[PDB]
RNA sequence: UUUCUAGCGAAACCACAGCCAAGGGAACGGGCUUGGCAAAAAUAGCGGGGAAAGAAGACCCUGUUGAGCUUGACUCUAGUUU
RNA sequence: GCCGUUGCGACAAGGUCGUAACGAGUAGGAAGGUCGUGGCGGUUGCGUUGAAGGCUGAGCGUAGGCUCGGCUGGAGCUUCCGUCAGUGCAGAUCGUAAUGGUAGUAGCAAAUAUUCAAGUUCGAUCCUUGAAGACUGAAGUGGAGAAGGGUUCCACGUGAACAGUAGUUGGAUGUGGGUCAGUCGAUCCUAAGGUACUGGCGAACGCCUUGUAUCAUCGGUGGCG
RNA sequence: CAACGUGAAUGCGAGGUCCAAGUGGGCCAUUUUUGGUAAGCAGAACUGGCGCUGUGGGAUGAACCAAACGUGGAGUUAAGGU
RNA sequence: ACGUUUCCGACCCGUCUUGAAACACGGAUUGCGGAGUGCUUGUCUACUGCGAGUCAAAGGGUGUUAAAACCUUGCGGCGAA
RNA sequence: CUCAACCUGAACUCAGUCGUGAUUACCCGCUGAACUUAAGCAUAUCAUUUAGCGGAGGAAAAGAAACUAAAAAGGAUUCCCUUAGUAACGGCGAGUGAAACGGGAAGAGCCCAGCGCCGAAUCGAUCAGUCUUUGGCUGCUUCGAAAUGUGGCGUAUAGGUGUAAGUUUCCAGCAGUGUCGUAUGUCCGAAGUCCUUACGAUUGAGGCCAUAAACCAGAGAGGGUGCGAGCCCCGUUCUGGAUAGCGGCACUGUUGGUUCGCUUGCUCCUUGGAGUCGGGUUGCUUGAAAGUGCAGCCUAAAGUGGGUGAUAAACUUCAUCUAAGGCUAAAUAUCGACUCGAUUGCGAUAGCGAACAAGUACCGUGAGGGAAAGUUGCAAAGGACUUUGAAGAGAGAGUUCAAGAGAACGUGAAAUCGCUGGAGUGGAACCGGAGACAGUUGAU
RNA sequence: UAGCUUCAGCGAUGGAUCGGUUGCAUCGAGUAUCGAUGAAGAACGCAGCUUGCUGCGUUACUUACCACGAAUUGCAGAGAGUGGUGAAAUUUCGAACGCAUAGCACCAACUGGGCCUCCAGUUGGUACGUCUGGUUCAGGGUUGUU
């Protein structure tokens, strides 16, 4: 149970915040878990997904399909994965939106800032796991 | 809770009177919109004030006599010590060692939910929490929309006397409550107003009960001024032993059956044996004839 | 239209009372706010007593209450002089001064003088500069036991004692209490008439 | 114009409904009682009836309901004279 | 014979049973309701292998109502115990939304009037061209303006709606274009009149006077510069 | 204080307190009766009814005659009839 | 059983009214909404606790499943003349 | 008559300031109804209230007794409980209606005029230095205010002089050292998407060594994700950590200013608000009753005087304050504004008028009036293509768990209406009772 | 036969009901911050395509700076973009200020017209009341002096 008097357990307030979150907050919302091997390799459990990441679908009708994250449609709260497409009537191909919480990251697109972020998360995880 | 005091009265509405072939309800004024000429104000009208708008100064809270609160808490405690009442209230106590269930003060040193869960499992109290888990369900009705999404069973209550911050080990277990023996809450001792909550007493809490609630001697309670355990109105509370006692049996008279009545009236003027049973001389008279 | 045996109605609801309504839903909130204010004040002025100034003892005014005492506004200047405390010094060491009250009776003055004396006995004075103490300032190990006092300073005791049983004296029994009371009433009631009669007799 | 045709297309009103005689009934029935009778679906007219429709009678009375006006009604008042 | 009420009674039971008599009812009063509705504290369960809701066969109850079956539906619902209430509709010329018979009915009848051939079009009484016949008849059914409108102006598309028939046409609808001033007006002067200053009044927002009420209200030639 | 012992018929259990609803337009009939020419008129007395009430009969009818009502059955009738 | 057909019965509801099927008024049809409430003050009644007492106010102390619960009154209300 | 002062009054686009106008919940000052109740109605009531005008703040106002009272006395203001529906008022009708004492929250005291002493010891601009410069400090800067009196001491507790004892600093900034709060930003976090099964999709069902066991739990609040999730994600718990900023403290140093004072005894001296108070009368107002409060006009003071002690007046016992000048935090009111947390409330005819391009469309010349309107699906995958038609549209097809979810799209009631089959059908139709037929249903 | 009525089955018209819910109502808590440095409010304008709503002001669906760290999204398109927000900027009406109230006019400087007395442009300024001081004044109002 929550203890913070400034944190609201109101369903309406939570839903309003989620569906009116700005882009930088939707980034954090759209986070995906790492696979077991990646988790042991990098020390972290989950990270805010990013374009050019490799993922595997863990649930749904596309379970087991892999590919690269083509886009992060933060407005629609979905990601478009490579090779995960369907065909419209006319014949064009449209990417099927997947919620990042239903996929697992198999390779992290690392840059300067992503490396620093992973370092921070791993340091914090080690610090807390030591005390626990 | 209350409705807005101006709800349904924010219209400059006037009755049209008679002669217009319409009911004399006040009607919205103006023109050029659907609202114009529609009924207003009355509780029968769409968009008017409800009947007797609910006011904010209703009697919400109540004054409860301290003596009766203490009586209720004592009764709830006493009922917690009856195995049958706990079963009737739904707690699973099949393999519980003893009612009341007093445990060592070591439980007051618990600091991790792992330790608390192990203790509950080994005490054969986990059946109650398993039933609590199975009882979680969606609340039926509008409560779901008002931050009361789920309903679930209540588990045991752990009562402690000296807290080494033991309640932390128990908070997260569903249904399990934790209380301090000095401040015992009737709302947790008798949920829903029903008797027979399952209680786990620590040794210190059990030892402090006499100090807190006194005995049957007047003013025996030290922490509640002038309080003492209420006296019963019946000494022997079982109705069968009194009835079957030798003293009562001696005074009682032998049981009887429902009195028997003829029920059916026959016609001795038409039958033989009936008439001859009622008047044996009729047979002699007929013989003479 | 009242019917039958009823008490005649008295409800004062003929004004537009719906415009002036006061509820008490914030009673526990006010309790919490006042507790928090007291805590903040205690932190601010520690180690001084949270209650604040020391108040005086006072007899309740009218004969309906004159057998009871209570905390007054402050100490009269006569009491301060009797206790040997300057008014300026009292303001500094936290004693309330009632500049309007004056003492007309030795017992009342003495009770408050004794109260001031015990307060001075219980007082702990910190050195004005921690490095250098002076005369009057409390001693070093005395300054270690200093603790903030909560509640009234020198609270009053309201316990009732019972006089010890004694012997019924003969002179006590021979008194005529009712006759005495009626005589006193009559004397007060007829005092003026007798004076008028005396003046007329003198003039004749 | 109505009439018939093509196109277009409302409203009032409506407890349920619509053949009569007498009877009795809230003292003038479409319904009830006893009689006369009683055979689809319809078009154009009609103004006897539906105590036909329009409107909580503008007449009359009641209400301890008003308003306009008058004065020798009751109680006041601007103004003015002293 | 059965149901219930009342009285009485038996039984180790907030119950069952027995027995005798009895049963009209407006206004009204009480009682019972495992009659129904929505919350709360608890308790009992069901649910994408199908809840609520909806339509409707086999039953149950004197009744209020209830259970089950079948079909639709797609996410909630529920027993029992206390307690609470925005708790039950046929009416109120009730509020609101929708829909009937009337009824393919009343009706679409003032202002004289249209016809022939052709064009375009899937489609022409109604749009366009030509020929004819009529009308307004210069105090016009002509040509331009003021107030008002505000793009209705012009061109090219147009299927629906609107143009109380129709429509290929339109003041409709879609897309674009269009208003050029030293001389025409405004701008400038003052009329009736409005409104400021001060001045008085006013509890005050502010009012009253436009007047010798108020009032120290300037500006012109010339020299000098 | 002493003694006496229930003194017409028939029927039948009796008494007390409190809280409160609706009502405060009545109408009809045998008999008596006032005003009136009378009235399905106006006003009274006793009782019974309708209002509040169905049921058999008077063809029909608030009041008339019979009779008052849980829900069914068999038998017999009231007033009325064949 | 809201089908048909027979025999008997059978006037349209709500309302005001002495009296309504009325030639008295409202009602064309259907859905949904729609009216003895809140609070203050009395009084009686029922139930609960205690009982010459009872309830305690504002307040204070503590309480973090902290607007709750628990503790707390020379004094106040009603009662005891 | 010349020059020079002062007084009074002007003009300046002179140098530098300030006011105006919004907001409504609370706050302060005015002005001020009627409906209504009295079963009529005029005093009364509604009500010292809607409406109107003015003026502030985060609170405002009030506030340090010309008080309460009659004890063995209390002692500024504000607020709560109680007093109390009491005293009192009232066509003494309907109705109205306080306060002190008592228990509490909070508590904080002071400054002038006058008298007296020093007597211009005081102050604004400007100039020049100097600093930590949205402002301060220094002056032979130059002007001006001020003797019709600025400053210092000093105000009812009094005060001052001298004297004897004791006792003697305080403000403001700057930098550091720690100590502590932050509705202040940013960053950080424990454990299964494990096997079997179900599903369109799981979070649903079963299993995961062990006596006690899938694992975490100081985290089983909430939300999202294809209804169901502590363990998939954000989050939640850590009386959470890290970091930067703001603050509050405490101590050290430093800078600038400032301190001949304070208490008690004795000594001598000294000590106060006028068109005001009070009185008459008039009007309003109050529970205030021969006048509670306020105001107009007339009258108009005194100095142990003045006010008050609730029944008016003389004459007497006293008691208690010190009016006609001023400042002042807290407890209290209030969601109008900004930011938050909740709920036995409503669930789209409800709840604010407004869940939505709502004070919107629309209406009125104007003041102003004022709606209706939520829902495809997990995902548009929003129906390619063939075919008839000018087209609307239809017939096939495709997508989809599903389209009879097809765009006005969840469900899809009643009224009303069309078709197919059966049956009835002479100026109503419906309905209760009793059978028959058709039909439905049960039969170890 | 048809019509009419009725029953069973099917389909329309209509939008009730049910199921939640970023909305509303009420309660509580914490803060004190409008305006001549131009407020509240109004008008007009601003986007590649964007009427409305929302946002903004000629730097106009936003610039700078700081945090985070890869998007926006209907189509395009190319330290992103979000958040914080201390720098800059903030149209016209409006207390609304030159006078009037939908118009016209005065003072300076500078620039161009070739020069300029005349035009045009740009920039600064011209409101009412009031306080302090300054300058220039008026009055036999009182007074001195020649």
């Amino acid at each position: 149970m929550k203890v913070n008097p400034f944190v609201s357990s109101d369903s309406g307030k939570s839903r309003k915040a989620h569906f009116n979150a700005p882009s930088h907050e939707r980034r954090r919302i759209m986070s995906a878990p790492l696979t077991k091997e990646l988790r042991t390799k990098h020390g972290i459990r989950a990270i805010p997904i990013r374009t050019d990441d490799e993922v595997v679908v863990m649930r749904g009708r596309h379970k087991g399909n892999t590919g690269r994250v083509l886009r992060c449609y933060r407005k629609k709260f979905v990601i478009h994965i490579d090779k995960i497409t369907r065909e419209k009537a006319n014949g064009s191909t449209v990417h099927i939106g997947i919620h990042p919480s239903k996929v697992a990251i198999t390779k992290l697109k690392l840059d300067k800032d992503r490396r620093a972020l992973v370092e921070r998360k791993a340091a914090g995880r080690s610090r807390v796991t030591g005390i626990l | 809770h209350a409705v807005n005091t101006k709800a349904g009265k924010q219209h400059s509405a006037e009755s049209w009177g008679t002669g217009r072939a319409v009911a004399r309800i006040p009607r919205v004024r103006g023109g050029g919109t659907h609202r114009s000429g529609q009924g207003a104000f009355g509780n029968m009208c769409r968009g008017g004030h409800m009947f007797a708008p609910l006011k904010v100064f209703r009697r919400w809270h109540r004054n409860v006599n301290i003596a009766q609160k203490r009586y209720a808490v004592s009764s709830a405690i006493a009922a917690s010590g009856i195995p049958a009442l706990l079963q009737a209230r739904g707690h699973v106590i099949d393999q519980v060692a003893e009612v009341p269930l007093v445990v060592s003060d070591k439980v007051e040193s618990f600091r991790k939910t792992k330790e608390a869960v192990v203790f509950l499992r080994r005490s054969h109290l986990w059946a109650d929490i398993e039933k609590v888990y199975n009882s979680k369900r969606n609340r039926a009705g509008k409560g779901k929309l008002r931050n009361r999404q789920h309903k679930q069973k209540l588990g045991p209550v752990v009562i402690y006397g000296q807290d080494a911050e033991c309640a932390r080990a128990f908070r997260n277990i569903p249904g399990v409550d934790v209380m301090n023996v000095e401040r015992l809450n009737l709302l947790k001792l008798a949920p829903g107003g029903h008797l027979g909550r399952l209680i786990i007493w620590t040794e210190s809490a059990f030892k402090k009960l006499d100090t807190i609630y006194g005995t049957t001697v007047a003013n025996s309670s030290q922490l509640k001024k002038g309080w003492s355990v209420p006296l019963p109105i019946m000494a022997n509370s079982d109705f069968s032993r009194i009835i079957r006692s030798e003293e009562v049996v001696k005074a009682i008279r032998a049981p009887k059956k429902n009195p028997v009545l003829p029920k059916v009236h026959r016609n001795p003027l038409k039958k033989r044996t009936l008439l001859y049973k009622l008047n044996p001389y009729a047979s002699i008279l007929r013989k003479a004839s | 239209a009242p019917r039958g045996n009823q008490m005649l109605g008295n409800a004062h609801f003929r004004k537009h009372w719906h415009k002036r309504i006061k509820t008490w839903f914030d009673q526990p909130a006010r309790k919490l706010r006042r507790r928090q204010n007291r805590q903040a004040k205690a932190v601010e002025i520690a180690p001084r007593p949270v209650a604040g100034l020391l108040r005086s003892v006072v007899r309740c005014p009218q004969k309906r209450y004159n057998t009871k005492t209570r905390l007054g506004r402050g100490f009269s200047l006569q009491e301060l002089k009797a206790a040997g405390i300057s008014q300026a010094q009292a303001r500094t060491i936290g004693i309330a001064v009632d500049v309007r009250r004056t003492n007309k009776t030795a017992e009342g003055l003495k009770a408050n003088a004794d109260r001031l004396k015990e307060y001075k006995a219980k007082l702990i004075l910190f050195p004005k500069k921690a490095s250098a103490p002076k005369k009057g300032d409390s001693s070093a190990e005395e300054l270690k036991v200093a603790a903030q006092l909560r509640g009234d300073v020198l609270p009053l005791s309201h316990t009732i004692t019972f006089d010890e049983p004694r012997q019924v004296t003969d002179a006590e029994r021979k008194v005529e209490i009712f006759r005495l009371l009626r005589k006193e009433r009559a004397d007060k009631k007829y005092r003026g008439k007798r004076e008028k009669r005396a003046r007329e007799a003198a003039e004749e």
